[PDB]
């Protein structure tokens, strides 16, 4: 598996 | 040019052979959708801006990269030069990706 934390990527505005 | 790098190994090395350009390194995971959402921008700067470098580093499968650069936000815009760091900013914001190129371009 490849999670680590949180995309804030355009999930935050 | 693009770079990926898989292992810190490549990081040191990519800064050396970046030569003096500037150095944009985009800490984006290829299973999250939200930081490979920005990928038609960071990567597409590759053919506007040939003069400048660009990199890329998976947080998952490259720990060592992210461990050291303590990334806990992607995408993560790191910035170096010549090996030092210069500026850093986090956020989905691509279209800083240009002012800040050519800031401390």
């Amino acid at each position: 598996f490849r999670f680590r934390y949180v995309c804030e990527g355009p999930s935050h505005g | 040019m693009v770079k990926q790098i898989e292992s810190k190994t490549a990081f040191q090395e990519a800064l050396d052979a970046a030569g003096d350009k500037l150095v944009v390194v985009d800490f984006s995971a290829t299973w999250c959708g939200p930081a490979k959402m920005i990928k038609p921008f960071f990567h597409s700067l590759s053919e506007k801006y040939s003069n400048v470098i660009f990199l890329e580093v998976d947080v998952d499968d490259a720990q060592d990269v992210a461990s050291e650069a303590e990334v806990k936000a992607t995408p993560t815009f790191q910035f170096f030069k010549k090996g030092q760091k210069v500026g850093e900013f986090s956020g989905a914001n691509k279209e800083k990706l240009e002012a800040t190129i050519n800031e401390l371009v």
